[PDB]
C-alpha cells in the first residue's frame, strides 16, 4: 500500500533530496563517458539535457523524478512507522560522501527489505501490465548484481537528513 | 554430444524454458508426454550443471510444494545425485 499511504512533512524534503541525488549521480555518471549537451538526447552523440540542479528544473521536468522518489519512501513508511530527522544533513555536480557510514546488522536488514518490497512492487506492475515474474528470494547472480544498485543508491540517499528508517547444518 | 555448452547461453534457457512450459497441459495425454519425460532427463544430464540453476528456480516453485510432479521429482533427485557425485 503506497498509494494509500501517509505522506508527512520529513516526505516532501526526502522525495527531493532523493531526486537530486539521482539527478547528481547520473550526472557523474555522464561525465566520465564524455557526455555531449544538447537539447534532445539521442543515441547518436550522447546528449546530455538534464545535467542541471533539482530546483532549476520545472513540473513538466520533475515528472520522471516526482512519483518515483515518492512511492518507495511511501511503500517503507507503510512497511515501518519511521518518519523522523535526528542526526545531522550531509554542469559539474558533486556527489557526497556515500561510502562514509557501513551499513549495519539492521540497516543491511532494512536495504535487503526496501529490496524485496521494490521487487514485489515491480512484479506486481509487471503482472498488472500482462494481465490488463521473478522473486529477489531466489534470484541469480545476474539479477542480483544489478538489482542491488537501486536498494543501495536508495539507502545512501535515505540515511542523509537524518531519515534512518529503523525496524544450514544447525537448523537441520 | 551435448557437453561442452561454453560459447552461447541463453538458446540452452530458452530450450529449458520450453521443455518445463509444455510439461504439462490439459490438451496432453500420458503416451503423448512419455516422450517428453523421457526427453527432459537426456536433457538434464549430458551437461554442464552452471546455468540449469535457473529452471532449478522454477522447480522449486511450484513442484515440491505439492504432494507433471514424479518426472520433475525424478529429474530433481537424479541432478542432486549427480551433483553429489545460490543453488545451496
Amino acid at each position: 500500500e503506497t498509494l494509500n499511504v501517509i505522506i508527512p512533512e520529513k516526505l516532501d524534503s526526502f522525495i527531493n533530496k532523493f531526486a537530486e541525488y539521482t539527478h547528481e549521480k547520473w550526472a557523474f555518471d555522464k561525465i566520465q563517458n564524455n557526455w555531449s549537451y544538447g537539447e534532445n538526447v539521442d543515441e547518436e552523440l550522447k546528449t546530455h539535457p538534464m545535467l542541471r540542479p533539482y530546483k532549476t528544473f520545472s513540473e513538466k521536468d520533475k515528472e520522471i523524478y516526482r512519483w518515483p522518489i515518492k512511492e518507495s519512501l511511501k511503500a517503507m513508511i507503510a512497511w515501518e512507522w519511521t518518519i523522523e530527522k535526528a542526526r545531522e544533513g550531509e554542469y559539474n555536480p558533486q556527489p557526497p560522501d556515500l561510502s562514509g557510514v557501513t551499513l549495519s546488522r539492521e540497516l543491511q536488514a532494512m536495504a535487503e527489505q526496501l529490496a524485496e518490497n521494490y521487487h514485489n512492487t515491480w512484479g506486481r506492475k509487471k503482472k498488472q501490465e500482462l494481465e490488463a515474474l521473478v522473486p529477489y528470494d531466489t534470484l541469480t547472480a545476474k539479477e542480483k548484481a544489478r538489482d542491488r544498485e537501486k536498494a543501495q543508491e536508495l539507502l545512501k540517499f535515505l540515511q542523509m537528513n537524518g531519515y534512518a528508517v529503523t525496524r544450514x547444518x544447525x537448523x537441520x | 554430444l551435448f557437453a561442452g555448452t561454453e560459447h552461447r547461453a541463453i538458446m540452452v534457457d530458452s530450450m529449458l524454458h520450453t521443455v518445463y512450459r509444455l510439461s504439462r497441459g490439459r490438451s496432453l495425454t500420458k503416451a503423448q508426454r512419455d516422450v517428453i519425460e523421457d526427453c527432459l532427463m537426456a536433457l538434464c544430464r549430458y551437461i554442464r550443471p552452471s546455468m540449469l540453476q535457473h529452471l532449478l528456480r522454477r522447480l522449486v516453485f511450484d513442484v515440491p510444494i505439492l504432494n507433471x510432479x514424479x518426472x520433475x521429482x525424478x529429474x530433481x533427485x537424479x541432478x542432486x545425485x549427480x551433483x553429489x557425485x545460490x543453488x545451496x
